[PDB]
């Protein structure tokens, strides 16, 4: 006989994930400001990471956390992001207090838990942008023309965040965001 | 495939 694995194994995740930090430093390039923190592939290792790092609401203005599948960089130019897009959550200055950290943790748990049913493989990662003008959280998916997957991911995410039907969230392709005239980008989808 | 509910993830923090 051997030991019962239930008693001592860490609980593996479907994917290895990488947490990244973007430091707002205008004296350096974007590339120099984006660094890996670390990677993990079990539930226990996720919590060891999350438990020791600052909440998003305590980061300096202009900084980001990103959690992406191992081997996908948190930039739209990556092979797995270039044809993709994001479900965008915009927060006002009051939601910094009431919602930012709860929403970001919920987002992490959606990712690591593979919460998108048959469409989990379309998910690349998520980003939280801590900004004076208003915070943002987004789930990034790999193909903006996978209508079924994108719509499914949106509904799941909306309901996991606990947003009421009244609240509307939008999906924007990275290409559209990159080429947008003016402040607002058109939504390919809404839920 | 490995799927965890939200509940399960929180429980494994303890």
């Amino acid at each position: 006989e051997v030991a019962n694995p239930e008693h001592y194994i860490k609980h593996p995740l479907q994917n290895r994930w990488a947490l990244w930090f973007f430091k707002n430093d205008k004296s350096k390039t974007w590339q120099a400001n984006l660094r890996l923190i670390s990677k993990f592939d079990t539930v226990e290792d996720f919590w060891a990471l999350y438990n020791h790092i600052q909440l998003s609401s305590n980061l300096m203005p202009g900084c980001d956390y990103s959690l992406f599948k191992d081997g996908i960089e948190p930039m739209w130019e990556d092979e797995k992001n270039k044809r993709g897009g994001r479900w965008l959550i915009t927060l006002n200055k009051q939601q910094r207090r009431s919602d930012l950290d709860r929403f970001w943790l919920e987002t992490l748990l959606c990712l690591i838990g593979e919460s998108f049913d048959d469409y989990s493989d379309d998910v690349c990662g998520a980003v939280v942008n801590v900004r004076a003008k208003g915070d943002k959280i987004a789930i990034w998916t790999t193909e903006c023309e996978n209508r079924e997957a994108v719509t499914h991911i949106g509904r799941v995410y909306k309901e996991r965040l606990g947003l009421p039907p009244k609240i509307v969230i939008g999906y924007q392709s990275h290409a559209d965001t990159a080429t947008k005239s003016g402040s607002t980008t058109k939504n390919r989808f809404v839920v | 495939k490995k799927r965890y509910s939200r509940l399960q993830l929180l429980l494994f923090r303890r």
